């Protein structure tokens, strides 16, 4: 009986948004991050995209 | 006068022709490769 595991390929889409706010006093570095949400993809944009 | 040699011997032997036990060795096996148990890991 095989035991080999199936393998396969995939492709994923992800979209991410962050913004950086640092500016603190006069002008700070790396004051605060985002929250970097990462979103799914539209799909039919997405395809369009991915086309 | 001659040699007992040149004369003819008879002999009543029921041949108990045995057949002993011949010693084999047991060569160790194994069923999965490691690279397939390590290909098992996931």
């Amino acid at each position: 009986k095989n035991i080999v595991p199936h393998i396969f390929k995939v492709r994923r889409y992800r979209k991410i948004a962050t913004s950086v706010t640092v500016y603190r006093g006069h002008r700070e570095s790396a004051i605060t991050n985002k929250y970097e949400l990462p979103r799914p993809v539209p799909l039919y944009e997405i395809s369009h995209m991915d086309s | 006068t001659i040699n007992t040699t040149d004369i003819s011997t008879l002999n009543t032997f029921i041949a108990l022709n045995l057949s002993f036990i011949q010693n084999i060795d047991f060569k160790a096996i194994e069923l999965y490769s490691s690279a397939e148990k390590r290909l098992a890991s996931s």
